[PDB]
Parts: C-alpha cells; sequence; structure tokens
C-alpha cells in the first residue's frame, strides 16, 4: 500500500502499547523504514502526541529520525528510521548473559540517551530492555531509545520550573524495572528513569531480578509484592558478586531528590573507570557480534 | 489470577 507519496508498506515487525510497526520502503530514496500505523477510529489517539515528542527529540544521537507524519485512509501514520533488535531480543540471542564489557558499553550509551531526553524537558518513564534498540548498518553500534508512549514534561520548556511533587499515583511504566518511588505512588522525575536503568543493568548482569515471577492473585497485588521485594532487597545483596559501581550507581539514584538534576557525567564516569580498570577498549564489539 | 506478563507489560499513559 502507498503511504504518504513515497512509502510502501510491508509486513508487521512490531506492536507496542498502541498501533503497529510495519517494515516499509522509502521508494524515492531506496531505503527501508519503519511505519507506525494507528487506526483514526481508536478510543485514545496517541500517535500524533508521540510524533510531537519524537519531533522535539530530533537531533539526538540514538533518537530515531522521523521521516514523515500524516494520515492516509483509516490510519494515522508515522514513518521512522528502521532500527534493529531490542536489548531484550539480543539478551535472548546471547542466552540471557551479557559480558561485563557489553553491560558497560550499553550503560554508557543508555545514560546518555536518558540525559538527552531530560535535556529536552521530558522523562521517559518506561526504561526497559524492550525500549532500547540497536541501529542497523552504519548505526549498528548505536543504542536507540524508543516508545515515548508514557513520556511527559517534568519541567516547563521556558522556565525549567519542575512539575510539583504528588503522591497516590497509579503505577506508570513496567513493574519489573519501576523505581521504588513509582511503586510508592510518587510522581516520576529524572531520578526514576536512572533508577530504572540501574535495575536494567543488574538484570543484564544476573539474567533476572530477584522480584521476577512473584505469584499473586491480582495485578495490584503483583505490583505490591514486587514493591515489597525491591524495598526489602538491599542494594549490596542485589549487586553481590558484581563490581561495586552497580551498587554505587543505584545508591546515587535512590539518594536523588524529586527535582535534583542527576550528575549523568559522574554516573558515566563510574562505569568508564571500571571499563578502564578491566582493560576493555570502547571498540563496540558486543557479545552478539561474536555469534557465529 | 494475574498473567505472569503483568510484571513486564507497560501500564498507564502520558496521563
Ligand atoms: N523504528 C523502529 N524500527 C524497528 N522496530 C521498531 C521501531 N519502532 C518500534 N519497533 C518495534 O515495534 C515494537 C513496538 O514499538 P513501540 O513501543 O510502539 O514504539 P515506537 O512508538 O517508539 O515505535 C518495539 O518493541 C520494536 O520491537
Ligand atoms: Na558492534
Amino acid at each position: 500500500l502507498r503511504v504518504g507519496n513515497r512509502y510502501r508498506l510491508g509486513r508487521k515487525i512490531g506492536s507496542g502499547s498502541f498501533g503497529d510497526i510495519y517494515l516499509g520502503t522509502d521508494i524515492a530514496a531506496g531505503e527501508e523504514v519503519a511505519i507506525k500505523l494507528e487506526c483514526v477510529k481508536t478510543k485514545h489517539p496517541q500517535l500524533h502526541i508521540e510524533s510531537k515528542i519524537y519531533k522535539m527529540m530530533q537531533g539526538g544521537v540514538g533518537i530515531p529520525t522521523i521521516r514523515w507524519c500524516g494520515a492516509e485512509g483509516d490510519y494515522n501514520v508515522m514513518v521512522m528510521e528502521l532500527l534493529g533488535p531490542s536489548l531484550e531480543d539480543l539478551f535472548n540471542f546471547c542466552s540471557r548473559k551479557f559480558s561485563l564489557k557489553t553491560v558497560l558499553l550499553l550503560a554508557d550509551q543508555m545514560i546518555s540517551r536518558i540525559e538527552y531526553i531530560h535535556s529536552k524537558n521530558f522523562i521517559h518513564r518506561d526504561v526497559k530492555p524492550d525500549n532500547f534498540l540497536m541501529g542497523l548498518g552504519k548505526k549498528g553500534n548505536l543504542v536507540y531509545i524508543i516508545d515515548f508512549g508514557l513520556a511527559k514534561k517534568y519541567r516547563d520548556a521556558r522556565t525549567h520550573q519542575h512539575i510539583p511533587y504528588r503522591e497516590n499515583k497509579n503505577l506508570t511504566g513496567t513493574a519489573r524495572y519501576a523505581s521504588i518511588n513509582t511503586h510508592l505512588g510518587i510522581e516520576q522525575s529524572r531520578r526514576d528513569d536512572l533508577e530504572s536503568l540501574g535495575y536494567v543493568l543488574m538484570y543484564f548482569n544476573l539474567g533476572s531480578l530477584p522480584w521476577q515471577g512473584l505469584k499473586a492473585a491480582t495485578k495490584r497485588q503483583k505490583y505490591e509484592r514486587i514493591s515489597e521485594k525491591k524495598m526489602s532487597t538491599p542494594i549490596e545483596v542485589l549487586c553481590k558478586g558484581y563490581p561495586s559501581e552497580f551498587a554505587t550507581y543505584l545508591n546515587f539514584c535512590r539518594s536523588l531528590r524529586f527535582d535534583d538534576k542527576p550528575d549523568y557525567s559522574y554516573l558515566r564516569q563510574l562505569f568508564r573507570n571500571l571499563f578502564h580498570r578491566q582493560g576493555f577498549s570502547y571498540d563496540y564489539v558486543f557479545d552478539w557480534n561474536m555469534l557465529k | 489470577y494475574t498473567p505472569s506478563s503483568a510484571s513486564t507489560v507497560s501500564v498507564g499513559s502520558s496521563e
């Protein structure tokens, strides 16, 4: 099917919270793209809002390019850069073990992605392995972040006035990776994206988190069991047997005030110092590059 | 009963 003027729709490659992602071709350019479709008739239209957020992010390393936005027959349409597998996909291809070198290569880029988003006045609020994709081709060494479906301003674009503190919020994001503040019903801020990344990094190290597979009768009960397990698992127990930097990182994120500007550069330098003490080189040879 | 995917599904919206 012909979308915009120059895009050809192929097969489905994905489905997130809303719409579906299709392989496409930019017929004019001779380049594969991803095409997100959302039915115009949907109850809660979100694609137009997501495309506005992606457009505010344009210019960032590891932000997918938006090529075209519009509406065609029964669909709202966003055409984007075609990206590669998620970090969850790659984790499965690597038998659910990342080498320390791969985890540190990823940590460096993922802290930078989240910083960049924060610099554009947004928090992501869904930091998880599924929402980071490696690029394709010449972008194969770049970690991209996607899924701005839960993203929101944490400060006025003009004043940089931080949103107010609020409590009794429902859980927003993914239970497995949610900050303790999010579990307690506290408004998400910059610290919560970085705390979530801290759990993603220990998830890669361990192969699973100690609050996975908790039996419960309800979603809310499941979320509360996850909350209780996270709050009762000391960071030094979570991170036992792994370089202290992972524990230092999580202690720093948990110490941040609601409206604190994280020291991104300190957090990157933690991992970078460990990377150097291990004698690793920043050559972007990830575990999955070794797959024969 | 809750499906085991309750822990990994994205919940909420931009609000
Ligand atoms: N640009 C893209 N290139 C390749 N695959 C993508 C792309 N965007 C999304 N996907 C795939 O489709 C799934 C659904 O994405 P979604 O969460 O709707 O994100 P977004 O709205 O940022 O495209 C993702 O988990 C991923 O597997
Ligand atoms: Na590589």
